[PDB]
């Protein structure tokens, strides 16, 4: 514990790395962020941060590509080098080729970067984790742990109530035919809601929300569109 | 990664010292003792050579004052193993001087080049200094006859006498009470033996011990060193007149 | 990161990992050097071992050039690393000037190597002391070269286990115009009573410069003629 | 070698001195003189002459070099540095140029200091010339009598081939080097405006400067 | 190709033509060849188009951060020394450019005629370009230092048309300016068919020469 | 293109130079050049050949000098200056033309007032009298044929005169405005000629 | 060791590896610098043994360039190896400006690579505090005390060194605006020692003017040291 | 033997502005020294919404330096979250251009767009980092033809300055008078034109049908 | 760092030399930047430790580029860093790209440098907190950057040891419409109450960036004059 604890490198008595197993919870303190699948459309919702009612709400939603987002969650100078990583990868695939980069091989491209600063010890792991939501043929949505690891999943939620957040998803399969965007995105809002703690502030216009599908490249969802999305919540 | 097995050799100390160089500093004060000496005729340098055993050669060589250039020469107190770091160092830069500028390097640039070197290990790249200082006696047609005293941590001054090594104190005790301004070679050479058999707490000095060696300035820069033989004189001469 | 130095000056202002160096020197097998009128004589003794050994195998006293020998005292694998590198040496010099490296430039350089493992960071002290001689147009030589890096001129020396009372032996039995033939009769007896359990015949070894030839190392049958006394 | 800064260095052998000898031109262009004191003989060692012929931006280049490694060399010894080891270094040195050459053509004289006993009360004893001759490359054409470079080369080699005897002593060596270099240097345009002949001795050194023809 | 430049009585004239031309077609015939280097500090293109154009206004940066840092103003002397180092780094690759910084500093009003080999100059009648020659030969013959502004302008004008008559690569409209000891402002962006004004006033002949 | 002139005495170092800028090869472009480098020990460095190199060569030289003579408290000897400035010139000469021509001169304590002549090819020498450029071929003659030993300040710009007025008579492009730099008396002292 | 961090937040925010080498900076000598109208005079308190040592160590009033003084306060080590990266870059600024360098400019630079080397790895902070008296581009006496935290402002009239506070508190309070050339030499004479012994020996003193920095000799340093004890008397 | 690396392509682009508009036209013919390779290879490749460009260098160099310059511009839209100017993009293409001036893109430029509330606005390029603002510029194989065309109607040496105003379909059709005078008098000129309108609202890729020769 | 190094994760998540970093910016003087729809304006205090101090080379409010301006607090050394290295990347993108460069972009590039010791070149963490403004487009933008690399776009910050109190003040004292007069008052009242005895000239050195302008403007002793002699909160 005390002594497998201050470098990277070092295996607890149990094969446990502590030092990206502790960065692995920097997510947990990041706020919530949901993204459902459906037949053909991906929603992306995150809930930004407000330190102040005089700070503006923190950014939570990125664009990558044409139809490629994501919602990071834990250090946010972290993320910033992924975002960057990223949008340099899928542009060069496009300048180099003339097609789309494969979201397939861009999360493993992603994926790796994580890794390389494992194995050294003059490199920490990074505090990030992603939520890689796209339609390349179809639609798929990617997280990427601080130890290298991705997944696919078809729904997600990111560390600071995500566990009510999860008892949401976890009993709607109607994800996968839920067409009709308003019928789609009413169920990510409703779970972004779950994870909002009562006796608080409630779901606003300064909650991000973004959309990408078939024909709809990666979107943000506008105020004033956003608006009436949050008054069928509070139904 | 090694972080736990590091010493932090360039770190500054509670109080704004360095340990190392502290370290280095007592090092030096238990080494053999190193005489400077500037007279008007030329820079005396005389160390006392630490008894090893009888079947040392003791003929052709000592291993505290060397030559550093034809003008130049130093006179070590310190560990011997990195003098000769050093000694072959300030060989390359009062070399290399001349291979630019076409003449001799005064004393007080060489110093100040081996100085930066044996500072810029104190200042960067973790690794131990060179616990060494000594004495860099020469004749600059600038400024004359000159003695200047180095030092682990980096910073040298210029001097008139000089004895550091071991029991230094008694040894700058009896150089400052009796070292006047203006003395003959000879004299300054029988000075040289007094302050070193003192130092040792010795009436007589031996010649299987402490040697000596000088510039003198011939228009020529001479720079004559002694064999054991040339000291009885000297030694002859001390008992005399005392 | 990784290159900071593991010899550090101790508070008591002495590298303590060099001291702890000259330890395992001071116990290894003794090498011996001793110089004449008219040559230099290195030996030192090699244990007497089980007959799976090959004795021609391994020797201690190895030749650095056609009149520059050489013998070791510590740890055999830096003895190896260190001779490889000190032929080099002897043959970028040759390289430059024509006639063949003379010892004392050869032990200068040799000592700048031993000094800088000392200093140098994430690396240990060389575990051994060497004893290099050799002949030149300026007489002959018997160098010894500590695990510190610094160097000594020796007329006759010894390096390894109990040369306490060995080198006290030598004093009271070297003299200056001391006949070759003569001195290799002190290197055996000196060699003979530190070693206990007297059998000096098959664990001794003698490397000879011989007033200009080419520095050779005597093979047991020129050895056993010189056990008689 | 070239015809700019056209000089030549001459070295000769007696019976026991030696001799070097140089012309003092510095000549601008091929056709045209700045200067004539530029002796190519330097002073190397107490018995080691080194002289540098070609063009003067390498003669004086290589000089400091020589000189910062033989001081070098000699420092580090504690002892008097020979000729056969440094004509070696200078065969080196040149050489490691060998794509970028020192535009040179040394001429190294100086006696060999044997080390024999010399007498049961004797440390050292007698020496021996030691001529030898480069050139930009450093081909080591040692030879055991007169050498040659320089534009002269060639004139150089015609009048010391049917002037120079076996043995000679100072005053016999200097007499015949010095014809062998005034009537070659009288042959050419582009090089001797005023001579300068140096033989030397184990004991003393002779420096002398002829009344050569200035044309 | 023109340029000129004056430190006449009180401030500089800079004048240039605005013709570029490729070979021997008429690229355009619009260019503007002062470039705004600093509120004070303006400096001039000649020769290659780019190798100036960009490295001018390169030069325009590293002066606003000079600028900003020091807060205060960048002398000529010291911005022209600027220039001509970093154009001296490119000796062989066969950079061409002969510009003319001219403007005002502490020390008083400032020219300093910088060239592709890093060629810098302190004069008070600099001139570059293919119609330089012409162009030096109308000013040395009515170059005053006593001239105020109105016929200042008047003969930079007379010089740069002299110029563009003679010269086959010079031509185009006609840019005239003047440095105060605060700024600059643009005194001519004007013409160039007035040749029937100079000589040969009345359109009757072809103007024999 | 080009002419640099300097005499040496047994008390003075006196440096001629043309004030004329070639650049623009059709035509002169400043009447009043800068050839002339002054060290502050007592130090002057003469450059000719292109006006691009002169620059980045001679300035180069003043400020390692001056470095030099601020890192240490001391005056670079003239020596010293002198082959330190051959050895960078000739450091670049297989790295970068600098078609230039040094004149080194300046005072010395221990060597006196001495003269130095280097080539675009770094063929450095101490000399009693130099000469560079074009006007080197006209100028020479009168520099060996009235000057003799232990000349006057006066005189020698007598024979500085009767060079002139020869590159004007004689010499291809006739330079009519040239600038000395007098050494002498522990004073640097500067006149412009004209004809 | 060789590229780590030795210099790093401790856990209440400062940094000990530049906090310790301010300390570094008390256990040294005493400067004092003051400005006038047109000219800046520098005094520092030097350390030499009797009959031995001669004066020729002058560590403080160093020559930077034509017009730049420098009076530092720390470890001597340090002070040759910063001082002569100044130096470097006061002929590379007049090499790339044709104009010499301002105090200003080389007060940031100093600043800069002080900071720079409490910023990089496996470097140690430099244990030195530095005061530079200069010109700026227009005509303008100007003194800048530096810290090893790499911190720097200009000041009219600041003491550096061992003791520093007692001096300045001192200085801060019979400080005119435009004292003579005389009166310049006895504040800065007054405030130097008034932490340091009272003799003329341990005290050197230069004056900076538009042209030829120029040392005080030991005839009016005696003579003013003289009108001292008195005045405590 | 040697392995000249250059070769050019043929083809010309013109360009010309109006108050409020500007247009782009360029041919599609790709063609080898005196074969041709193919019938249609576009010219014109858009960046923004308000921004093409148009290259008639070596096909190569303008494919790269198209997609070069839309990588950046994307680039720099995710970095700072609006739109280049064409100014901004101007610019920036003047440093990619020098970026390699010591083995420079044998390709030459026009890029045109819209700035103001329309300021129709139009930039030419010589295969190097410079760039001006004109009214009209052409570059390729009839560039030497078209330009003195241009001149005669956009700017006047004529008496009387008939034509004062310039409606946005004239000059369309004038673009196709000129672009067919090209193709009919230079051997590298195109056989089908796309003819760009970039105009308040957009831009418009209506395409005319010229000579095969 | 008695065993650790500067790439160390705290069993909580968060990183430990940048939350040490944190607790160094809560000592420098206070500043306070105001945002409304004309312009930024930038106050901040002056803490002049001597007489004898020019108060005119230390300074609290650079400028950025010609349309930008920061405060500073923390290790003062150890911003001029940031900022000198500001100006070099907002110069260069205004060579690449014609433009003025975004508050918002000038800020990325300000936070990307703060972390450089991260390694994914400095060694430590930036113990500084910028209080970046300026006017590019979109109206004008107020942003700031911490030690730990987050930077939130503010409506009216504050920087400094007293940034507590002064963030209190603005908090109530805030509104989204306000002329440019009632910025510049409001910041002063601000400092007012957290500043020592004395409202002098020598003790703000307010700043402002106006929007028709389109510059940074620091206020001279006139133009701080008028304001404060304005006095809307004559309250002791
Ligand atoms: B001159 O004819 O020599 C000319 C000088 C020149 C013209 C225009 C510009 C310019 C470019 C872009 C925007 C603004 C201004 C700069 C310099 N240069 C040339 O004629 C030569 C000949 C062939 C290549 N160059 C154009």
């Amino acid at each position: 514990r005390n002594l497998y604890d201050t470098d990277n490198i070092i295996y607890s008595p149990e094969g446990r790395l502590y030092q990206v197993e502790y960065a692995s919870e920097a997510i947990k303190q990041g706020t919530c962020a949901v993204a459902i699948k459906s037949k053909d459309y991906v929603v992306v919702s995150g809930l930004k941060k407000c330190i102040s009612k005089l700070s503006f709400p923190q950014e939570k939603i990125f664009k990558i590509d044409d139809y490629i987002g994501i919602s990071m969650s834990g250090i946010t100078s972290d993320a910033k080098v992924l975002t960057k990583f990223m949008q340099n990868e899928c542009l060069s695939h496009k300048f180099l080729y003339n097609e789309n980069i494969n979201i397939e091989s861009l999360v493993r491209s992603v994926a790796d970067k994580y890794q390389k600063n494992t194995q050294k010890s003059s490199k920490r792991a990074f505090g990030v984790g992603l939520m890689i939501a796209a339609y390349h043929n179809e639609p798929c949505i990617f997280e990427t742990r601080p130890n290298g690891s991705y997944f696919e999943y078809d729904a997600l939620s990111f560390g600071a109530r995500s566990h009510a957040s999860k008892t949401y998803l976890e009993k709607n399969l109607h994800l996968f035919e839920e067409c009709s965007l308003e019928e789609l995105i009413l169920h990510c809002l409703k779970a972004l809601k779950c994870s909002l703690s009562s006796e608080s502030e409630l779901t606003i216009s300064n909650t991000a929300l973004a959309v990408v599908g078939k024909n709809h490249p990666w979107q943000e969802i506008s105020s004033l569109q956003l608006e009436e999305y949050l008054s069928k919540v509070k139904m | 990664m090694a972080r736990r097995y590091d010493s932090r050799t360039t770190t500054f100390s509670p109080e704004g010292r360095l340990y190392q160089v502290e370290y280095a500093l007592e090092a030096i004060n238990n080494a053999s003792i190193t005489i400077g000496l500037i007279t008007k005729d030329g820079v005396i340098l005389g160390a006392d050579k630490v008894f090893i055993s009888k079947l040392i050669d003791k003929a052709n060589n000592y291993e505290k004052i060397y030559k550093i250039d034809k003008h130049i020469f130093c006179g070590v107190a310190g560990l011997n193993a990195d003098a000769n770091i050093l000694i072959n160092q300030s060989r390359l830069y009062a070399q290399r001087y001349l291979y630019n500028y076409n003449e001799v390097q005064p004393v007080s640039q060489l110093v100040v080049q081996i100085c930066d070197i044996k500072q810029s290990y104190t200042q960067y790249g973790g690794l131990r200094p060179y616990g060494v200082s000594f004495l860099i006696g020469g004749y600059d047609t600038k400024d004359g006859y000159q003695l200047y005293h180095t030092d682990p941590s980096g910073n040298y001054s210029g001097w008139f006498a000089t004895a550091i090594g071991t029991n230094n104190l008694t040894a700058s005790s009896v150089l400052k009470q009796e070292w006047k301004n203006d003395m003959t070679l000879e004299e300054g050479l029988l000075l040289a033996l007094k302050t070193l058999a003192k130092s040792t707490d010795t009436e007589i000095p031996k010649s299987e011990k402490i040697e000596l060696a000088y510039l003198t300035n011939k228009d020529g820069e001479v720079y004559q060193k002694y064999l054991t033989e040339k000291e009885i004189e000297e030694l002859i001469k001390l008992y005399t007149q005392k | 990161e990784y290159s900071f130095s593991l010899t550090t000056f101790s508070p008591t202002g002495k590298l303590v990992q060099i001291e702890y160096a000259l330890n395992r020197v001071s116990s290894s097998s003794p090498a011996l050097g001793i110089r004449a009128k008219n040559g230099v004589i290195i030996a030192t003794e090699k244990k007497s071992p089980n007959e799976l050994i090959e004795e021609n195998s391994i020797f201690k006293i190895q030749q650095i050039s056609e009149h520059i020998g050489i013998v070791y005292a510590g740890m055999p694998g830096d003895f190896r690393v260190l001779l490889k590198r000190a032929r080099k040496e002897a043959i970028r010099y040759s390289l430059q000037y024509g006639s063949e490296i003379l010892v004392k430039e050869l032990v200068k350089i040799i000592a700048s190597i031993v000094q800088e493992f000392t200093q140098t960071g994430g690396v240990r002290p060389f575990g051994l002391s060497l004893l290099i001689c050799g002949v030149d147009v300026y007489g002959y030589h018997l160098y010894q070269i500590d695990p510190s890096g610094c160097y000594f001129n020796w007329m006759a020396t010894c390096v390894g286990k109990d040369y306490q009372n060995n080198m006290s032996f030598l004093e009271k039995r070297y003299n200056k115009d001391i006949e070759i033939e003569d001195a290799i009769h002190t290197a055996i007896l000196t060699l003979k009573e530190s070693y206990e359990g007297v059998l000096n015949e098959k664990n001794i070894e003698i490397g000879v410069a011989y007033d200009n030839k080419p520095f050779k190392i005597l093979t047991q049958n020129e050895i056993k003629d010189y056990l008689i006394e | 070698i070239y015809n700019y800064n056209g000089g030549c260095v001459l070295g000769m052998s007696g019976s026991n001195c030696v001799a070097i000898a140089c012309d003092l031109r510095l000549g601008a262009n091929t056709f045209t003189t700045v200067s004539t004191k530029f002796s190519k003989i330097f002073k190397m060692n107490n018995n080691v002459y080194v002289g540098l012929s070609g063009l003067a931006t390498d003669i004086q280049t290589l000089y400091e070099i020589l000189r910062y490694r033989v001081n070098l060399y000699e420092v580090r010894q504690d002892a008097e540095m020979d000729v056969e080891c440094f004509a070696n270094m200078l065969s080196s040195i040149l050489y490691s140029n060998r794509f970028s050459p020192y535009f040179v053509n040394p001429i190294v004289v100086g006696f060999k200091l044997k080390h024999y006993v010399d007498e049961e009360g004797e440390k050292k004893v007698n020496y021996e010339p030691y001529l030898t001759a480069y050139d930009l490359i450093g081909a080591k054409c040692e030879t055991r009598d007169f050498v040659v470079n320089g534009v002269t080369s060639e004139q150089l080699f015609g009048m010391c081939e049917s002037l120079y005897v076996k043995d000679q002593d100072e005053n016999g060596l200097f007499e015949t080097i010095s014809q062998c270099l005034l009537s070659a240097l009288d042959r050419d345009c582009i090089s001797g405006w005023g001579a300068e002949v140096l033989v030397l001795t184990p004991e003393k050194i002779i420096k002398k400067k002829l009344k050569a023809r200035m044309d | 190709t023109t340029t000129l430049a004056f430190k006449f009585k009180d401030g500089i004239i800079v004048a240039v033509d605005s013709r570029a031309s490729m070979g021997s077609f008429i690229s355009s015939q619009n260019v503007e060849k002062i470039i705004e280097i600093n509120k004070n500090i303006l400096g001039t293109m000649a020769g290659g188009a780019a190798d100036c154009l960009y490295w001018e206004k390169y030069l325009g940066k590293i002066i606003k951060i000079y600028e900003l840092r020091n807060n205060e103003k960048i002398s000529v002397r010291a911005a022209s020394t600027i220039l001509s180092n970093i154009l001296y780094q490119y000796k062989g690759y066969g950079l061409c450019c002969g510009i003319i910084l001219s403007g005002y500093d502490h020390t008083g009003f400032n020219m300093f005629y910088v060239d592709d080999s890093g060629k810098k100059v302190e004069g008070n009648l600099f001139s570059c370009g293919s119609g330089s020659t012409y162009a030096y030969s109308i000013l040395d013959s009515a170059y005053d230092y006593n001239l105020n502004l109105d016929q200042a302008v008047e003969l930079a004008r007379n010089a740069i048309y002299h110029a563009t008559f003679r010269d086959g690569g010079s031509g185009g409209k006609v840019r005239v300016f003047h440095i105060h000891k605060n700024g600059y402002d643009k005194i001519i962006e004007g013409e160039d068919v007035f040749d029937l004004h100079y000589h040969y006033t009345n359109p009757e002949q072809k103007d024999q020469y | 293109m080009d002419t640099l002139i300097g005499l040496r005495g047994n008390n003075f170092v006196v440096l001629a130079a043309d004030t004329y800028s070639i650049n623009s090869i059709i035509k002169l472009k400043n009447d009043d050049n800068t050839k002339f480098y002054d060290i502050h020990g007592n130090k002057c460095l003469l450059l000719g050949g292109s006006i691009g190199d002169r620059l980045q060569f001679g300035e180069f030289i003043r400020k390692n000098v001056h470095l030099y003579q601020y890192q240490n408290n001391t005056d670079m000897f003239v020596k010293s200056f002198a082959f330190f400035t051959r050895k960078n010139l000739a450091y670049y000469l297989r790295r970068n033309p600098f078609e230039v021509n040094c004149l080194i001169a300046g005072y010395d304590k221990k060597d006196g007032y001495q003269l130095y002549w280097c080539d675009y090819l770094s063929n450095m020498d101490s000399v009693n009298k130099g000469a560079h450029g074009y006007g080197a071929y006209l100028v020479s003659a009168i520099l060996d044929k009235y000057y003799h030993e232990n000349l006057t300040v006066d005189e020698a710009l007598d024979i500085f005169k009767l060079c002139f007025e020869e590159l004007k008579k004689r010499f291809l492009l006739t330079q009519i405005n040239y600038e000395l730099r007098i050494m002498y008396d522990n004073k640097v002292e500067t006149q412009y000629v004209t004809v | 060791s060789y590229d780590r961090a030795i210099t790093v937040f401790s856990p209440d925010g400062h940094l000990l590896q530049v906090e310790h080498a301010l300390e570094a900076v008390k256990k040294g000598g005493c400067a004092v610098a003051i400005k006038s109208s047109n000219f800046a005079v520098l005094a520092v308190e030097k350390k030499n043994i009797p009959k031995l040592q001669n004066p020729k160590t002058t560590e403080k009033l160093i020559k930077l360039d034509e017009h730049n003084c420098l009076a530092f306060a720390g470890l001597n080590a340090d002070a040759r190896v910063l001082v002569n990266k100044t130096r470097l870059e006061c002929q590379r600024y007049y090499l790339n400006m044709d104009e010499p360098a301002p105090v200003d400019y080389i007060a940031k630079y100093v600043a800069k690579v002080q900071q720079k080397f409490t910023h990089r790895g496996g470097v140690r902070p430099f244990g030195i505090a530095t005061l530079i008296a200069g010109f700026k581009n227009n005509k303008e006496i100007c003194i800048y005390q530096t810290e090893p935290s790499g911190i720097y402002a200009a000041w009219k009239a600041q003491a550096i060194g061992k003791n520093a506070k007692i001096v300045q508190e001192f200085l801060e309070k019979n400080y005119q605006e435009n004292m003579e050339q005389k009166d310049c030499i006895f504040l800065a004479l007054k405030a130097i020692f008034e932490v340091v012994e009272l003799s003329s020996k341990n005290v050197e003193v230069a004056l900076l003017t538009e042209k030829d920095l120029t040392f005080i000799e030991e005839q009016e340093i005696n003579s003013m040291v003289e009108l001292i004890d008195q005045e405590r008397t | 033997k040697r392995w000249y690396p250059y070769i050019d392509n043929g083809g010309t682009v013109i360009g010309l502005t109006g108050k409020d508009y500007v247009i782009l036209a360029a041919d599609t013919r790709l063609s080898l020294s005196y074969s041709i390779y193919t019938r249609f290879c576009p010219k014109i490749s858009k960046l923004t919404d308000k921004c093409i460009i148009g290259s008639s260098g070596m096909q190569s160099d303008i494919k790269t330096l198209h997609s070069l310059l839309q990588k950046k511009i994307q680039l720099f839209v995710l970095e700072h979250s609006h739109y280049p100017d064409i100014h901004v993009i101007a610019r920036l293409l003047c440093v990619i251009l020098y970026s390699r001036r010591f083995f420079p893109y044998y390709a030459f430029n026009i890029l045109a767009g819209v700035d103001e509330n329309n300021k129709g606005v139009l930039y030419n390029y010589d295969s190097v980092g410079s760039y001006c603002e004109a009214t009209h510029s052409c570059v390729g194989s009839g560039s030497q033809l078209i330009l003195p065309i241009l001149d005669n109607r956009v700017e006047q040496k004529n008496q009387l300055i008939k034509n004062t105003n310039f409606n946005l379909g004239d000059d369309i059709n004038f673009v196709k008078d000129a672009i067919t005078s090209a193709t009919e008098r230079d051997i590298y000129t195109g056989d089908k034109t796309l003819i760009y309108v970039i105009d308040k609202m957009g831009i418009n890729v209506n395409t005319l049908d010229l000579k095969q020769d | 760092e008695y065993d650790r190094g500067v790439n160390t994760f705290s069993p909580e998540g968060r990183l430990f030399q940048v939350e040490y970093a944190l607790g160094a910016i809560k000592l420098g003087s206070t500043a306070v930047g105001i945002c409304v729809n004309d312009g930024v304006i930038l106050a901040s205090e002056r803490r002049i430790s001597s007489t004898l101090i020019e108060k005119d080379s230390v300074e609290k409010l650079l400028s950025i580029d010609d349309h930008i301006g920061c405060a500073m607090s923390g290790l003062m050394a150890d911003a001029r860093t940031l900022i000198d290295y500001a100006r070099v990347e907002c110069n260069h993108y205004k060579f690449i790209y014609n433009e003025n460069i975004n508050i918002k972009s000038c800020v990325e590039l300000i936070s990307e440098l703060a972390l450089d010791f991260s390694n994914l070149i400095m060694s430590r963490p930036f113990g500084v907190a910028l209080l970046i403004g300026g006017v590019d487009k979109n109206g004008p933008c107020l942003w700031y950057t911490e030690p730990s690399g987050t930077n939130t776009r503010f409506s009216a910050a504050s920087i400094g040891s007293a940034q507590e109190g002064a963030e209190l003040l603005l908090q109530e004292n805030y509104k989204k419409d306000m002329t440019f007069e009632q910025a510049e008052i409001l910041a002063l009242t601000v400092l007012r109450q957290v500043m020592e005895d004395k409202l002098s000239t020598s003790n703000v050195e307010i700043c402002a960036i106006k929007k028709s302008d389109q510059t940074f403007y620091k206020y001279n002793t006139d133009d701080i004059s008028r304001i404060i002699d304005v006095l809307p909160s004559p309250v002791y």
